[PDB]
């Protein structure tokens, strides 16, 4: 149950930007990364409100998951070297900050920072080429809107390997990134904007598979939606059981569940469309016989079978409706009759 | 007409917990 350090200064301004430097040069933090993002991330969002900061939701919700804060009180800083007393790889780290060039300085604020990282959420869990080309491709976008323009150092490719590797070994900072995204978006800030975007891009990133499968185990009718009849079945009836386990355990986790698999919650790996391989055969068995196909579902050499009666059933239920549909309209018996010859023609 | 929900604003809301699972996944 790890404690997360996090400090307290009278300039943080100047710690942000030198942290800014410290990414740039492309320093391996790792205890303290946690501080500092918590730094970025106060300056930019919080304002440096303390006690704002610590009362807001996302420390109550962090807190009640596990890592814990407390406070420092370090008035008298200037250089970072001197907020990172904690021996691990330090003198390594310090090597990495004293080779530092202080001359240049880079215009960029954490805003920028964090929208930079805001960038690679959507597609980071897929795969780093794909989330990288996804980040210069929204650069590209959000730089033809005009609604931002990042810093030419800052799109070398390595740079975007060091922040993604950095999104993808830490939690705390994709949590207060998608935190402020969804939960808190108030202002009138252009970087907030585009963390609210990549944030509601992000939606349910490595699910959607099994999310459209499910879009399909249900069905609409009349009376509302319901579980398609199909996955009722018997033989299915242990699968379907663990599945709506999952999917609860899943559920649970409330607003945040889109993000489940960004943030690698609890259930989230229960929920793969390998693992249930008759529903996803029957899903798709469904697509299939509607017309449209269903991405990312290779089916079992077992389950074809399944699905290709899925598939003739669905056509089946679905011819079906139509009778009980001519029915409810307002008629004679004959032309019922000849209308229903006329289903039975026109279908085969 | 009967039909599979495309939209995804079902599952969506189950996946959410918007929609308790159970009032879908109904045995009896």
């Amino acid at each position: 149950q790890r404690v997360i350090p996090v400090y307290q200064v009278n300039n943080l301004e100047e710690i942000c930007q030198l942290i800014i430097q410290a990414f740039e040069a492309g320093v391996d933090f790792q205890e303290s990364a946690d501080s500092f993002l918590l730094m970025l991330c106060l300056h930019h969002a919080y304002q440096g409100d303390y006690k704002l900061f610590l009362e807001s939701g996302a420390v109550k919700y962090l807190e009640g998951h596990g890592f814990r804060f407390e406070v420092k009180k370090r008035d008298g800083v200037k250089r970072l070297e001197e907020l990172l007393p904690a021996v691990s790889s330090g003198k390594n780290i310090k090597r990495t900050l004293a080779a530092m060039p202080e001359e240049e300085t880079t215009e960029a604020n954490a805003g920028q920072f964090l929208s930079f990282a805001s960038l690679f959420l959507p597609k980071l869990v897929v795969g780093e080429k794909a989330c990288l080309e996804k980040v210069q491709r929204q650069i590209q976008v959000h730089a033809e809107q005009g609604l931002i323009q990042y810093p030419t150092a800052w799109q070398s490719v390595g740079h975007m390997m060091v922040i993604f590797r950095l999104m993808r070994t830490n939690f705390l900072i994709k949590f207060l990134l998608i935190h402020q995204g969804m939960h808190m978006v108030a202002g009138h800030d252009a970087n907030d904007a585009v963390i609210s975007n990549s944030v509601a891009q992000a939606r349910f990133s490595g699910l959607l598979i099994v999310k459209t499968v499910l879009d399909h185990i249900l069905q609409k009718t009349e009376r509302g939606v319901r579980l398609h009849p199909l996955a009722r079945t018997a033989k299915v009836k242990n699968e379907v059981n663990s599945f709506k386990a999952a999917l609860s355990s899943l559920a649970k986790h409330g607003e945040y569940a889109p993000f489940a698999r960004l943030l690698n919650l609890s259930g989230v790996n229960n929920l793969e469309h390998g693992l249930f391989p008759q529903l996803s055969a029957i899903a798709l068995g469904v697509a299939t016989a509607h017309g449209s196909t269903l991405a990312g579902v290779n089916v079992g050499e077992q389950y074809q079978q399944l699905r290709e009666a899925a598939t003739e059933a669905e056509k089946q239920l679905q011819q079906y409706a139509e009778s009980r549909e001519l029915d409810h309209l307002g008629l004679d018996d004959q032309e019922k009759k000849i209308l229903m010859n006329f289903h039975q023609k026109k279908n085969e | 007409m009967p039909g599979p929900e495309l939209s995804g604003w079902i599952s969506e809301q189950l996946m959410t917990g918007r929609i308790p699972v159970s009032d879908i996944f109904c045995d009896i």
